């Protein structure tokens, strides 16, 4: 089992730095880049005693990247891989896929051959970026296009910063994810979102941490995409690979953006004082405000929904959890896939960053929830648009790069081809 | 003579195999290295049914574990008896099947097959006469249930008068620890109903429901599970592995059991079931078993046999007993009990006996039956099937390995085929 | 009964100091060259205490036998055997045979006649090479023609690496095989071929050693010579001579090609959990995958088989696996030979090199098989030959040598003209 | 036995030759004076093949050092290893050419040849059977590519049959270090086409491109540009120096490499090719460098191999390694990338090994390419050839010594034969 991760952008290099914080001190990793088999599908034996992670941090500005060759994390990272580009993309969708990106592409591509060449048991691949920037928005486009019609078969797992309702970053944000959704929706197998604004409640609830930053966020984001590969980097009861999450998520094709949400998130004085348990979890997380994204689960209906777990947790109890969540009348599952329910142990316990508020627990749990709770999002996101797309707002830029209004008008109506079949799914 | 070839298909496959040699093993006294030190002269005699004799007095089973994931056979290599098996057999793909039914059975397990017919047709010219084979799959998944079922058609190609004997645990709808259960498991049915002459048919939740009641088990994990469905496999081949007053083969209960060739559906059960905090308080004489036996909550289906009539019921008992009150106590299940079994047939209580019990225990039996009671589980599951099946969800992965829609109705033509067909008999 | 050996080329003298390294070790002798009748076929008695080989180590290039005189073996082998050259036949049939072979035949010729003069029971020869290369294509081909001249009616064993289908070495390599077998078909009594990519896969299945060098393929190929031969040194129920195979495998005196194969090859840790028996290796003989030539046997007929095997071996059992492989259907016999049985049994168990990856067995087996399923390799060999032979390529050369398209066209036909008989005996 | 005469002609090839012997003596233990220290007896046995054994354990070189300047001999000699060579083999004249072609091939080389051809006579004499000639030159300039080429033709005349191997260094487009590149590249090639059997094609743009992806060298000088061409030529007489499980002659490689007499101009290459910041982060295993080996931009030419097809290649590997993994590896290149790969040839890969690796690495290769992506050279270069020569521009001085314009005409017609027979076989 063996995958290959890319990160795109200013949010891939912040999720790059704290998603492979905590995999060397998982594995006992020292920074420095020395210390059977549970690390092979992220780090590879350099001939003795020494190791090399397997990902590619693409970016056009390299302010971050130099940064990260000048950190602590020096010795670790090979410096081919440390991508630099020429000047950034500026919150372009048009600029980072098709003047700055084919000049740069071509050396990318070639770059992900060679490293996938040598493997033998590569499941798919999972791309870390955010639709509102300009990189991770116009590249990612690029090479998703230019790599799905060579590999094709493979799997891939887009984790992509999603913008909040009210809180936004930027204002060309809408327009950078109206262009790539429309590339994205054919050739992304399955795409996790996440927003901004659902991770800042969050903290500031459970967590009680009322001053954190990105690094706060990154070690979370970082813990949980750690947890939905757990299966195949230590041994488990019930395990599940790369390709298990394709199928039992996905029921229509164009229909793979599932929900996703983390529990338990509890500080350090605050865990000796409460009682860890499998039934408070598994009722955390389908609370609607504990989700890492800020969309209403009861507007709609739930299609199917995994619970994977970590730690010694026995799968009785996780049974007898997900019976009680069935009889709960407060949500409601819809009739085209009432058992869609996916249960998965692993023996590993959650890790501890040295100094992180996250606390140490004994169990923990993972959740990806495919539901018709999203298209009121997509609503939000075309009614937003449409102001400035009234107006031909912030569009002299794109076609000052080279775009017209053609496409951009296909990428409205493709977001009303999306508003129906959601619609008529949740019947 | 009469010897048995073990298969191990899918995850569930390959550790309910596992504890099947871990137990039978303790009553040849069998080492974890491989020698010999029983303390029996009886045991030495009927050890070829099972395994194979080797050099330096050591011994080595046929057993042919498959799997289309590495982490089952390194987990089962680095086991209490792992290191027995042969490594040869130990055959594995790289890519697991992600719970497709389509994947192990025409394109994944295609490249897999060609590799494991190859191996059985050593073990099989290894033996003086094969009696039949004992293969161990589970329904819920793809690995299993799609590439154990298909070498079930390859091997029954081969031989067409063998017995096919399988232990198949099925899902449920309470315990459902995967979302594609009633699609696996209605195209792999389609196939063991016309191919396997023997099925035991197995639940999850009676095995929740039977350490519950009697065990009183706190924490059981899946170690406890296994050793209640091992028993079951060990007891029913335990006439041809010592000797007794009255010996059954695998073959003498298919004859008495199968009254029709598709109606093979079987109620495994197993007795005695006492916790450690109450197994003074209880007395291990026949008629406190044969009381057990028969319970409600005792077999491992979550099916009600109140709700249906014994169509065939045996009890294979084990250890030193007196036949005479075995054979009142059967009468009187059957008398007392009348409304719940069959009118059509005079007696529907098979018997056997064997003189030396398992480790451990005195007097012991194994319960195989076939009821009409099995039929509410067969519609759950189409319901489960129907619901799905009739929006064409979860189908379009199907169809990209070759598969067509057509498939899936023929196979729901076969399943409200054979719940009728109990329906008939009831 | 004495023989005497001769190797040629690069691919000799890796077998020369890999099968040679088994015989002293069979027969007590220590390296330096010491210590009754069973060494007498393979070793003299150099006065009083002392040994010396019944072989000549000829080849063009000297880098192979300036090492072996500088090696471990330098008081084992006599210093004049060690013939030595000018310059490398550079992979041409032409110079190897006609400039550089004959200002050097006359001394081997001469040294070879000396040495079979004190003989009293020389049975024949054998002839380790290969055609794929230079030395082993061009001057066997001129000693072959030479001494056959002069003796003639004795015995030659022919032990040549062929090329595979698509593995190979060189290039050139096809126009070598293809012109040397034009005289080699006349002459060579029966020649035992060997393909180099069909030890390749039997390593890594069966003896699961995923990095060996040619002193692993060599001291398999060294054993299996060694068995061939093992009637002659030791005592045995049913013996076989040299002149044995000559009658029972060449039906016709040009289809004088037989196949091989060898079992059992179980590794250290594997043989202790595998049952080592009659019944297997008897089965695992004719698997088509575990032979030494990657050829399908299903393809053809078999003409004729012998099962000589080793070790304390009742003759009882062997005579039930032939029976039990007689009435597998998988296979199939040719009707104008139903009875090409030949059995044999010797008592000497095999050997075991210390430190080599092959596993100590009390019992084995070796298998020379004619069969009409090499004719699908000249047909192959002749095809791939077509491509270059039309463009004239890798010929100016030959003719630079002194060559020309004539004996070009005359090795070509030769081919057809055995491709008609190969399929006419498969009828 | 199988002896090699270094000739080094042209200021190009005093320099290339003089790292030449630099790096091979360090794997070979050899004394800046000229003495032996190596730690292993096996470089004792064929140190004859390059060198001269002399009184008191001492060892010379058999360099034949030309040119027409006398500054490079006395850089040279001033050298790390300048005093080993011999001082007579020093020949040089006092006027340099001034980049002419017909000066240092018609007037003033024929002075300097009459001086050089007694001297390879001693040197021919002094060993056991020479092999062939390993001379290194430039087309660059007039020196290296007027009177390097002239004795070209006078050792060939003397022997028709022994192998001339020749290390020659071309011009480029964008790097153009003379203005008397194509007249002095043409008239060359007219007599390296016909006369020499063997000539690897090296173009300074490469050697600019292989240190600026993978050695990231900040200020590479020509010294270091000389480590990556010398490694080169130490590469291919390397298995006729140490033994291994199989040598490959130099002649050997022209059987298998030159198919027809003019398609001799070979693609030169080198692996590992890996930089101080990143020597730690990458494997040296076969399937590593295989990848690398092949690869577009790591050839010592600047023409683009996909804008061609391989019609042979070599890779002489070189250090203890398993080669059954090699020929899975060449094995998949000539597979996976068939389209670049010649139909109308089997297998276009030659294959070798040796057991003693460089001083530092443990395992390393060599490539040898004979591809139709060298016709896009050769014709840009005919067309700053027919640019210049169209008008009859920088040719007076030409004829002022006896030349005509017809030669140049001739030079044309053998120019724009040759692209045409890469155009053939592509
Ligand atoms: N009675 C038992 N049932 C088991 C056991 N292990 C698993 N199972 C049940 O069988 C169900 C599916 O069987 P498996 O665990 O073998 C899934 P499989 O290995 O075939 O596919 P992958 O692991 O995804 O490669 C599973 O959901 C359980 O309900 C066991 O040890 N005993
Ligand atoms: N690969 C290398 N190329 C070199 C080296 N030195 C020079 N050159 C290249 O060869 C070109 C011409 O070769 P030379 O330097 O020998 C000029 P030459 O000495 O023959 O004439 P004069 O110096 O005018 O007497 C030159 O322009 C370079 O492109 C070197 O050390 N290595
Ligand atoms: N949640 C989260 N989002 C981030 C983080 N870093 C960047 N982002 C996202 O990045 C977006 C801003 O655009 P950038 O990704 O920074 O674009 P850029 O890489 O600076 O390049 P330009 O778009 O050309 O300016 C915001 O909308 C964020 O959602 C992070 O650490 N955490
Ligand atoms: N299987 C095997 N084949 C070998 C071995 N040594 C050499 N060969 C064969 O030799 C062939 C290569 O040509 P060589 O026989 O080495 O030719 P050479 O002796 O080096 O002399 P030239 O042909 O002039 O280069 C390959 O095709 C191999 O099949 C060996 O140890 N084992």
């Amino acid at each position: 089992r063996e995958c290959i991760s890319i990160h795109v952008g200013q949010a891939g290099v912040q999720i790059g730095n704290a998603c492979w914080e905590l995999y060397c001190l998982e594995h006992g990793i020292q920074p420095d880049g020395q210390m059977d088999d549970s690390f092979n599908t992220f780090f590879s034996e350099t001939g003795a005693g020494k190791h090399v992670p397997r990902a590619v941090f693409v970016d056009l500005e390299p302010t971050v990247i130099d940064e990260v060759r000048t950190g602590t994390y020096r010795q670790l990272f090979h410096p081919e891989q440390l991508i630099t580009g020429k000047e950034d993309a500026a919150n372009n969708y048009a600029r980072g896929h098709y003047t700055i990106g084919k000049e740069i592409i071509d050396l990318v591509l070639d770059r992900i051959r060679k490293l996938a060449d040598q493997c033998t048991g590569l499941q798919g691949f999972l791309v870390f970026h955010s639709f509102g920037g300009g990189t991770g928005s116009g590249f990612t486009s690029l090479l998703m296009e230019r790599l799905s019609v060579d590999y094709g078969k493979k799997s891939k797992l887009e984790f992509s910063i999603y913008p909040a309702p009210q809180v936004s970053t930027a204002v060309v944000e809408p327009y950078n994810s109206i262009l790539t959704t429309h590339t994205t929706l054919e050739h992304s197998d399955c795409a996790f979102m996440v927003d901004n604004e659902a991770i800042y409640d969050i903290c500031r609830r459970n967590l009680d941490i009322e001053r954190p930053t990105y690094t706060n966020l990154n070690r979370l984001i970082g813990q949980i995409v750690s947890s939905i590969t757990a299966s195949l980097r230590f041994d488990g009861a019930l395990n599940v690979d790369l390709t298990e999450f394709q199928t039992n998520l996905v029921p229509y094709p164009r229909i793979h953006f599932p929900l996703a949400t983390y529990a338990p998130v509890i500080s350090a004085e605050k865990a000796y004082h409460e009682q860890l348990s499998v039934a408070e979890i598994t009722n955390a997380c389908f609370e609607p405000a504990n989700q890492m994204v800020k969309c209403d689960p009861r507007h709609g209906k739930y299609m199917a929904c995994c619970l994977l777990y970590r730690g010694d947790v026995v799968p009785k109890d996780v049974n007898a959890a997900i019976a009680t969540i069935k009889t709960k009348r407060t949500i409601q599952f819809v009739d085209w896939c009432p058992t869609g329910f996916k249960v998965g142990i692993n023996y590993q316990p959650p890790t501890v960053v040295p100094g992180g508020d996250l606390a140490k627990v004994q169990r923990a749990v993972c959740m990806l929830s495919n539901t018709t709770a999203i298209a009121e999002a997509w609503a939000r996101l075309d009614h937003k648009f449409d102001l400035m797309y009234a107006k031909r707002a912030f569009v002299h830029w794109y076609v000052g790069e080279g775009m017209e209004e053609g496409e951009f008008s296909e990428a409205r109506e493709d977001m009303a081809a999306l508003e129906k079949d959601y619609e008529e799914v949740g019947v | 003579m009469r010897e048995i070839v073990h298969i191990q298909a899918g995850q569930c496959g390959n550790q309910i195999g596992a504890k099947f040699w871990e137990v039978i093993s303790d009553e040849h006294g069998i080492d974890p290295t491989g020698s010999y030190h029983g303390d029996s002269d009886l045991q030495l005699e009927r050890i070829n049914v099972y395994y194979n004799e080797a050099a330096g007095n050591k011994y080595v089973p046929r057993a042919i574990l498959v799997d289309l994931e590495p982490g089952t056979m390194d987990s089962v290599r680095s086991g209490p008896f792992g290191q027995i098996f042969r490594p040869d057999n130990f055959v594995f793909g790289q890519s697991g099947a992600g719970n497709n039914w389509a994947k192990g059975h025409y394109t994944e397990g295609a490249e897999l097959v060609d590799s494991v017919l190859d191996v059985v047709r050593k073990e099989s010219e290894s033996c003086d006469c094969l009696q039949g084979f004992q293969l161990t799959h589970s329904l819920g998944g793809g690995t299993g249930s799609g590439m154990g079922t298909l070498l079930i058609s390859k091997i029954r190609e081969e031989y067409p008068d063998r017995i096919m004997n399988t232990f198949s645990v099925m899902p449920s709808p309470k315990v459902s620890d995967t979302v594609v259960e009633p699609y696996n498991a209605t195209l792999s049915v389609h196939q063991l109903v016309e191919n396997t002459d023997e099925t035991y048919s197995i639940d999850n939740e009676a095995l929740y429901d039977i350490c519950f009641r009697t065990l009183k088990l706190t924490t059981p994990t899946y170690g406890d599970l296994n050793h209640l469905v091992s028993a079951t496999m060990s007891g029913v081949t335990t006439c041809l592995r010592f000797p007794g007053q009255l010996n059954a083969d695998l073959r003498k209960l298919a004859v008495n059991m199968v009254p029709f060739p598709r109606l093979h559906f079987f109620m495994p059960g197993f007795a005695p079931l006492t916790s450690r905090g109450s197994q003074q308080y209880r007395a291990l004489t026949v008629p406190e078993l044969t009381q057990q036996m028969f319970d409600s909550k005792n077999m491992m289906a979550a099916c009600d046999p109140r709700h249906g009539r014994y169509l065939t019921v045996a009890a294979i008992f084990r250890g030193r007993m007196s036949m005479k009150e075995v054979d009142e106590q059967m009468l009187n299940v059957q008398n007392k009990n009348s409304s719940y079994f069959v009118e059509w047939i005079p007696n529907n209580v098979k018997t056997a006996v064997c003189d030396i019990p398992p480790r451990g225990l005195k007097m012991s039996a194994t319960f195989i039956g076939n009821s009409t009671a099995i039929q509410e589980l067969f519609k759950r599951i189409s319901e489960q099937f129907t619901a799905m099946f009739r929006r064409k969800a979860f189908l379009h992965w199907y169809t990209g390995e070759g598969m067509d829609e057509m498939e899936f109705t023929e196979a729901e033509s076969n399943m409200n085929d054979l719940v009728s067909e109990y329906q008939q008999y009831q």
